[PDB]
């Protein structure tokens, strides 16, 4: 009946390691490259699409850069179709959060919330875990500008640059050579795109195909404004940083 | 008449299949007028592998080898084949085109 | 998959607590233990290094024979190697790396 | 060293033979197309044209592609659905070339012995040189060839020896004045995964 | 200088005394040949001829005939003849038969093969013990198992147990087992045969067996003995072909060699090294656990070892004053010391591509970092993270 | 190959197992009393099948009971022998069978005839065929006589599925025994014989190191007495104690379990 | 493949003109050098290449080498190439084996292939010895490290492994180079071009554009490459490519 | 064909009949010149043995 077409999906293998989140890693590897850089005023989000085409509508497409919360947006590299539901259950946790202590959501928090659900799924219930890759760019009084990355396990790591998705390695390496502790949110902008430029998906990196996002407390009074450049205004960094 | 079953080439030893039918082939071309009955092809039917053990690619060869008999540089003349199948379905395009 | 080393103290005593749980559902006490990876090394270097008669008298031997069992297998300056040291009564004290660093170097030069 | 003739009864070296001699046989039918040509073609004009532009034009005039400056035409892979006669379109070309044609096939490539099988593709490649220019095709390569490579039994390490001589052997080393071999193939996904190219 | 003066001395009286009369005595021989020698050495060539075909000796049959099996296909029944008796020969001996009409008519070979060649040693092994240092605990099963017995066998007689009788040294490759086998045989002072189980495979019939014999029969002349077997697990089960074959050999060849072991007289004075990279590598019949005796079982260097193993490399490597052994060891995890000799080389290579005499701490990072390369593991922190 | 009578007990075989009263019931009872069979008209049985792990002591208990049986012992084993070529072991197997007829009073062992007097061995290791003209013989044997005048054959297979159905039909074969792994008080047993044998402690408790091992074979248990004088030999003493075996058996274990 | 040529002066010059300098400055010698990379790299040529300034006999062989037996059986030809090697001294072999063994007899050791040269492998150590340091090199190639024959297997188990990088931006135009003097030189000059339009992952594909070129020009009847003979001789090639890529680039997800 | 391994085109001998000279007949050939002399049985093998 029920149990013969069960194969015990999330169990452990000799090693300790568990089949569904080793294989979720794989599929993780084929969605595009997403870098995110922590400078000391901001924290730059920088994606290439895993799609493109002529007849694409990629100008209204916001498919990796969603907010979570006013000060909390994520970059997706993974399965879109999973990452839609833990985005929502995240906006529905900021939210609460909001609603009992009348104070923004600090970055760990959030993030550990969508960890514990991931866990959840392989150790009950025989479901698949989300296999996507978070970077949340954060803001928070207390530390700062936070950068994290989490994984399709449930586990989440802190950085300072960091690169989840297609080319991890090859987006990391050059980030540990040119990535510095008096970077601004404006060397930061250059750095991301000429490391895209390194670990392109095709044969050409543009700006149609680029999704750029910034959290910036360059907005007055210390305020932090969340600004998701539009493909044009992209192309208007794409000249300036050189890259076309 | 050559009255040849199709699961009865079949041998371990590849190119062996390859080699029955090639020869079948010589003596045929020879003993004019003649029909070939290669019956029961579905036995060495089907296709793909390449993933497969090397006996599959050699009933893939011997399969090929008939393809390469019939129509190629080779001819038929007033050679003639009746192949019978008792399935259709392990039958494949290449041979029912 | 994950086993704790649970210590502390209990409310009005000086008395040191170490224990150890294992995913199998069992625990037990010890007077000192080690878990991870080459925990059987660290372990044997601990029967020379630990007598079950006599802990190490005060807290600075105890930090510096935590240190001295690190640096056989993590090695690799203070970076990679924590402390956290607990005394009676809630008083939780954490050793930086700075701290850690002067235990090393000690340590090392005696050697 | 090449093959040689002896004498019978005083074992010695009286005579010499051509290398040609003691290699494979040469198309074992009549080496022309039966009178299928290019009126009976029905097909394909321009597709047709591209081989004739590969196999015969270099052969008949090599003064021509010496002023262009290239190299002289690569292997051809004839593959797509059959019916297309693709087998065809090479003995017709063959027919009008006037050069030697070679007629070896990937089931003659076979053997029940040991290394026996890559020698037999030896004598082809050495034989085409001698009776330069040639057209040389063979007429399947789809189980000669393997996309994963396998050495369960010793029998399945046989097929695959073919296939690394095949490659190394096709390759240019003193380069050649053949038109490179032509091969078809029903279909490329029981070819290898990247020695084709 | 007078050190030199007094070696002089002797050598040249010794060397020189000599040749004069070795130079004297090859005319004093010829001169006489009258009586006995003329007569002698003529029946010989007569009996003989010319040419002479090798043969092998299968058994004597017991009315001055024997059985012979030529490197021709055929076989023969042959006389016994000549100066050479059934008495003066034992089976298994390669004898000179005359070419028109087989008869023995000598031995000058006296079972002299290219394979007898190759086994043939009885001088002490080229390692001494720790050149091959450290695995110490390794030797410590394997001294016991083939140094003590032959040493002193009494210690097992009134221990009241069967001695020891073979080793199986299995397990990880890249200890040094091949090297391993020669340091142990040093110590002992023992006679060292070595031959490599490759070359008991043989395409002609009868003859794989033939090879596997002549060993045990050398091994009992110089007893005590150690004889190495190099590689047990290339006689293996493999197969050439299926479709023209070549495992029928391998069988029989096998077989020969399992019987052998007891089958040489239950002693351990008759001591075997078999190295095997797994027991599984081997055709899976065996002989019983206490046959064989301990099965030695080599695994990694753990971190106190490599830098033994280390040690040894880098004191012959010249010019690297600006490297540190602990930190080298430090950077690496286990490993064996194969990849260790390795990194000593690539770290030459670099340092002469560079053209600078010198070897620093920094080129080693970059041999490491080629060796490690291809070992990268992601599901490490796959499980952890 | 070839024994006669050797002086082994069933006290010297470590344990009584059921395998045992089951030899017992074809090799003593109709040599003892083939009165008994005749009175009832149940036929005497004289096939015997033993098969089971290697190491068990099969070989032990064979001769164990030609002692008792009082009954010449006749060991062929045709796997070890190179006797097997062409029909060169169909001789052996032909010779020695009709000589051991006319002795009076005998017991005949084919051993190992998983191939050399078993099934063909084509999909094997080999590629031999050399087997089946061995097989053809040892067939027809066993009727060219019968009865035998209580002269009992015995036939050992590691695996009983590597031997021919011509083979296994009635009257070759009238008895099935499959040897079990020893118990674990019944390796105490096993461990008692090579101990006494040894110079060892005296209030040595063998049922502590049978504790220690699982499920091993007595041949085992023969390397591990021959481990731990080894380690004694080494501390320079020739009077060994329970330590040695704890560590003799630790040894065995780990060396074994993961491969052969 | 700038960085290969430089590695391998050092690898193969050096241990044969002066055995003791290698020795002096580093340690050792090297037991072998293993070439694998990509197809098309022009390993095989990088092998000729090097072979020619080294001044040995470059021996090639080709294939399996079970293949001999018209004289008799190839099952110890492999081993006696130790021998036979010795004799042409001073002499290079290039025992090719492209590999498609797979993985199956990596495990053991098995196979009879492998065996026989795993026998001339345990001669192969011999050799630093048997008339004194090297001086005969042992370039093995194969295609990938996943493919391969047992006793081959482990880094430096025969003694280097070089991985052969495809090929970079300013490496391709070199590669092109050399082919434009062979064939007209073009006019505007627009090497530039073909380099940036794609990048390919062999020495072969760069190549197979010098050829495209040259079947359009002469169909124009136009010695001279130019631009629009480039442009759709990148075109052509880059087709193959681009068919496999809109696959993934579109319609996933 | 011989069992000295080859293939020999005779002239039929007036001595045996036609009827028995099929595919596989066993025959006695003569030594020297190669001449059907005689017809010999057919033996069988241990396959055959079993089966029947
Ligand atoms: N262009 C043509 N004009 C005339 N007849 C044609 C033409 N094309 C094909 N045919 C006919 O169809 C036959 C089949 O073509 P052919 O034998 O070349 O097949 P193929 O595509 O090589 O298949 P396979 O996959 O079996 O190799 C030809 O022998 C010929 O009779
Ligand atoms: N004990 C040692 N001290 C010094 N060098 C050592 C030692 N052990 C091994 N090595 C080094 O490592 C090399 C590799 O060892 P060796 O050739 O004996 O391997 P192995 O374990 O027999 O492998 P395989 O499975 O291929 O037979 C030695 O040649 C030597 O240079
Ligand atoms: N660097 C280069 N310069 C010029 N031509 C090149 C270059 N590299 C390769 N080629 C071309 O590509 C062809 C194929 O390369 P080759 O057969 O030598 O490759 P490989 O990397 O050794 O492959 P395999 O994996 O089949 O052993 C060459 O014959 C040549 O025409
Ligand atoms: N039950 C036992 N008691 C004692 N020794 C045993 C026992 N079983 C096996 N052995 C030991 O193992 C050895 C080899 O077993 P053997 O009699 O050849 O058997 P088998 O036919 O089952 O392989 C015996 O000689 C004996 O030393
Ligand atoms: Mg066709
Ligand atoms: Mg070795
Ligand atoms: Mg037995
Ligand atoms: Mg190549």
């Amino acid at each position: 009946g029920s149990r013969r077409y069960d194969s015990r999906t999330t169990i452990f293998s000799p090693e300790g390691r568990l089949y569904q989140v080793e294989y979720a890693l794989e599929s993780i590897s084929h969605a595009g490259t997403a870098i995110g850089i922590m400078a000391s005023d901001g924290i730059v989000l920088a994606a290439e699409r895993k799609v493109t085409s002529t007849l694409l509508e990629q100008d209204t497409s916001t498919e990796k850069l969603y907010k979570l919360n006013d000060k909390i947006a994520v970059a997706v590299a993974g399965l879109t179709a999973d990452a839609e539901i833990l985005i929502n259950t995240a906006r529905i946790h900021a939210q609460n959060y909001l609603k009992t202590y009348n104070e923004d959501i600090p970055v760990e928090i959030l993030v550990r919330r969508l960890s514990d659900i991931k866990q959840g799924y392989t150790q009950h219930g025989g479901l698949r875990p989300f296999g996507v890759s978070f970077i949340y760019a954060g803001y928070d009084d207390r530390y700062g500008y936070q950068l994290y990355t989490s994984n399709p396990s449930g586990n989440y790591t802190g950085w300072k640059a960091i690169s989840v998705g297609a080319n991890t390695s090859a987006a990391q390496t050059l980030l540990q050579m040119d990535y510095k502790d008096d970077m601004k949110v404006d060397d930061a902008i250059e750095l991301a795109l000429k490391t895209l430029s390194k670990t392109t998906d095709s044969s050409a990196l543009t700006y149609d195909r680029l999704e750029f996002a910034t959290i910036r407390k360059g907005a007055n009074d210390g305020e932090v404004y969340q600004k998701i450049f539009k493909p044009q205004e992209i192309k208007d960094i794409l000249v300036k940083t050189g890259i076309t | 008449f050559i009255f040849s079953p199709a699961s009865g080439i079949v041998d371990k030893y590849i190119g062996e299949s390859a080699r029955i039918i090639r020869e079948m082939f010589a003596y045929a071309k020879e003993h004019e007028p003649c029909i070939i009955f290669m019956d029961e092809v579905d036995a060495i039917g089907g296709r793909r592998f390449s993933e497969g053990t090397s006996a599959d690619r050699e009933i893939q060869r011997t399969l090929m080898e008939l393809l390469t008999q019939m129509d190629g540089f080779d001819n038929l003349g007033q050679t003639k084949i009746i192949m019978a199948t008792n399935r259709p379905d392990t039958l494949d395009p290449a041979l029912l085109r | 998959g994950v086993s704790t080393l649970i210590a502390g103290f209990d409310p009005r005593d000086d008395e040191p607590k170490l224990y150890q749980t294992e995913p199998s559902g069992i625990y037990s006490s010890w007077s000192a233990q080690t878990i991870g990876r080459n925990s059987k090394t660290v372990r044997e270097f601990l029967e020379k290094n630990y007598d079950r008669k006599e802990p190490p008298a005060t807290v600075e031997e105890c930090v510096k024979l935590t240190v001295r069992s690190l640096l056989e297998v993590v090695q690799t300056g203070a970076k990679n190697i924590e402390i956290t040291v607990v005394k009676p009564d809630s008083d939780i004290v954490a050793l930086s790396s700075e701290e850690i660093n002067q235990y090393v170097t000690q340590i090392e030069q005696e050697k | 060293s090449m093959s040689v003739a002896l004498h019978r009864h005083s074992n010695a070296l009286v005579d010499i033979l051509p290398p040609d001699s003691d290699s494979s046989i040469s198309v074992m039918g009549e080496n022309e197309k039966p009178d299928v040509t290019y009126a009976d073609v029905g097909g394909l004009d321009m597709q047709k044209q591209e081989i004739r532009e590969a196999v015969e034009l270099p052969l008949v005039q090599a003064d021509l592609y010496e002023q262009i400056g290239i190299d002289p035409p690569r292997g051809v892979l004839l593959y797509g659905p059959p019916g297309t006669g693709k087998t065809m379109l090479v003995k017709a070309v063959a027919n009008s070339t006037k050069a030697a044609f070679i007629r070896v096939n990937g089931s003659e490539f076979v053997h029940k012995y040991l290394g026996e099988g890559p020698r037999m593709v030896r004598d082809v490649f050495r034989l085409a040189r001698e009776n330069a220019p040639s057209i040389i095709f063979i007429d399947e390569v789809d189980s000669i060839a393997t996309k994963r490579f396998d050495a369960q039994t010793g029998s399945d390490r046989e097929v695959q020896r073919i296939l690394i001589e095949l490659l190394t052997q096709m390759d240019g080393f003193d380069q050649s004045t053949n038109v490179k071999v032509i091969m078809a193939t029903n279909r490329a996904d029981t070819l290898d995964p990247a020695l084709l190219r | 200088t007078r050190c030199k003066l007094k070696l002089l001395r002797m050598e040249r009286i010794k060397d020189h005394l000599l040749l004069e009369e070795e130079f004297v005595s090859n005319s004093e021989i010829l001169k006489p040949f009258e009586k006995k020698q003329e007569e002698e050495k003529k029946q010989l060539e007569e009996i003989r001829g010319n040419p002479l075909s090798i043969g092998t000796l299968e058994e004597i049959i017991d009315d001055d005939h024997a059985i012979v099996t030529s490197p021709t296909m055929p076989d023969y029944y042959v006389s016994i003849l000549s100066f050479v008796d059934k008495e003066l020969l034992e089976p298994g001996c390669s004898v000179l038969l005359h070419h028109k009409t087989m008869s023995i008519v000598g031995v000058l070979q006296d079972d002299a093969d290219p394979m007898v060649s190759v086994m043939k040693m009885d001088k002490s092994p080229t390692e001494s013990y720790s050149d091959i240092g450290g695995l110490e605990s390794q030797i410590q099963e394997i001294k016991e198992s083939v140094e003590l017995p032959l040493t002193h066998p009494e210690l097992y007689e009134e221990m009241g147990i069967k001695p020891p009788k073979g080793v199986i040294l299995y397990g990880a490759p890249g200890t040094g087992k091949t090297l391993l086998a020669k340091a142990v045989a040093n110590q002992t002072s023992a006679t060292f045969l070595r031959i490599v189980g490759s070359e008991l495979i043989q395409k002609y019939l009868g003859d794989g067996p033939r090879l596997c014999r002549q060993i045990f029969k050398v091994a009992g002349e110089n007893a005590p003995s150690i004889v190495f077997i190099d590689e047990i697990d290339a006689i293996g089960t493999k197969r050439y072909d299926s479709n023209s074959g070549g495992e029928r050999e391998i069988q029989r060849t096998m077989l020969e060699l399992l019987n052998q072991l007891d089958g040489f007289d239950d002693r351990g004075d008759v001591k075997v090294i078999m190295a095997t990279n797994k027991i599984e590598t081997l055709d899976p019949a065996l002989i019983r656990p206490g046959r064989i005796d301990r099965k030695i079982l080599f695994e990694n260097p753990d971190l106190s070892t490599k830098k033994k193993i280390l040690g040894i490399h880098t004191s012959k490597m010249n010019l690297s004053e600006d490297v540190n052994l602990e930190t080298l060891v430090t950077t690496k995890d286990d490993l064996s010391g194969a990849d260790i000799q390795a990194m000593c080389t690539e770290a030459g290579l670099l340092a002469l591509r560079e053209r600078r005499m010198q070897v620093t701490a920094e080129d080693f990072k970059q041999a490491k970092e080629r060796v490690m390369k291809n070992k990268v593991e992601e599901n490490l922190e796959g499980l952890y993270l | 190959t070839v024994e006669e009578k050797p002086d082994v007990t069933y006290s010297d075989v470590g344990g009584c197992k059921d395998q045992i009263e089951k030899l017992r019931e074809v090799v003593e009872l109709p040599l003892l009393s083939p009165e008994r069979f005749a009175t009832l008209g149940i036929d005497p049985p004289k096939g015997i099948l033993l098969y089971g792990p290697p190491g068990t002591g099969k070989t032990l208990c064979a001769r164990a009971v030609a002692n008792r049986t009082d009954a010449t012992f006749i060991r062929v084993i045709g796997s070890e022998l190179v006797q097997k070529y062409v029909g060169e072991g169909a001789r052996m197997v032909r010779e020695l069978f009709e000589m051991a007829r006319t002795k009076k009073a005998c017991i005949i062992f084919f051993d190992e005839i998983d191939a050399v007097g078993g099934a063909r061995f084509d999909d094997g290791a080999g590629g031999d065929n050399e087997v089946q003209r061995t097989m053809l013989e040892l067939i027809t044997q066993l009727d060219g006589f019968d009865p035998r005048g209580n002269i009992k054959v015995m036939f050992a297979t590691n695996r009983p599925n590597t031997l021919d159905p011509a083979l296994l039909r009635p009257g070759r074969i009238d008895r099935k025994v499959e040897f079990s792994l020893p118990d674990l008080e019944g390796r105490a047993n096993i461990f008692r014989i090579h101990s006494k044998s040894m110079s060892v402690e005296r209030g040595i408790r063998w049922e502590l190191i049978s504790r220690l091992c699982p499920n091993s074979t007595g041949a085992e248990l023969r390397s591990v007495c021959t481990e731990a004088g080894m380690f004694a030999i080494r501390a320079r003493r020739k009077v060994a104690t329970e330590k040695d075996f704890l560590k003799a058996v630790d040894k065995v274990i780990s060396g074994y379990k993961k491969f052969s | 493949l700038t960085k290969q040529i430089k590695e391998i002066k050092e690898v193969i010059e050096l241990p044969v003109k002066h055995p003791e300098l290698f020795e002096s400055l580093g340690i050792a010698q090297p037991k072998g050098v293993i070439l694998y990379g990509p197809p098309g790299t022009g390993k095989t040529l990088l092998a000729r290449a090097v072979a020619h300034h080294t001044d040995c006999k470059f021996i090639r062989v080709s294939g399996a080498e079970l293949v001999q037996k018209y004289i008799g059986e190839g099952s110890r030809m492999v081993r006696e190439l130790f021998v036979m090697a010795r004799e042409h001294a001073p002499s290079i072999i290039f025992m090719d084996e492209i590999d498609s063994i797979g993985s199956t007899r990596v495990e053991g050791s098995g196979g009879g292939d492998s065996e026989v040269q795993r026998t001339m492998l345990e001669l192969l150590n011999q050799l630093d010895g048997f008339e004194t340091s090297k001086n005969i090199k042992i370039i093995m190639a194969t295609n990938r490290l996943d493919i391969l024959d047992p006793a081959l297997l482990r880094p430096g188990r025969i003694d280097r492994k070089i991985e052969f990088p495809p090929p970079s931006v300013a490496a391709r135009a070199e590669i092109l180079r050399i082919h434009s003097r062979k064939m007209n030189l073009t006019r505007g000059i627009n090497l530039r071009k073909v380099a940036e339009k794609m990048n390919g992952c062999s020495g072969a594909d760069v190549k197979g554009v010098c050829t495209e070129a040259g079947m359009y020009a002469l169909r124009e009847r136009r010695i001279h490459v130019t631009q629009e003979d480039f442009e759709l001789a990148v075109g052509k090639v880059m087709n193959k490519n681009q068919e496999t890529a809109i696959s993934v680039a579109k319609l996933f997800k | 064909k011989t069992s000295s391994r080859q293939t020999v085109f005779l002239p039929m001998v007036g001595l045996v009949d036609p009827d028995k000279l099929k595919p596989n007949d066993l025959v006695g050939v003569n030594k020297d010149s190669y001449l059907i002399l005689d017809t010999l049985p057919s033996e069988f093998d241990s396959r055959v043995k079993a089966m029947e």
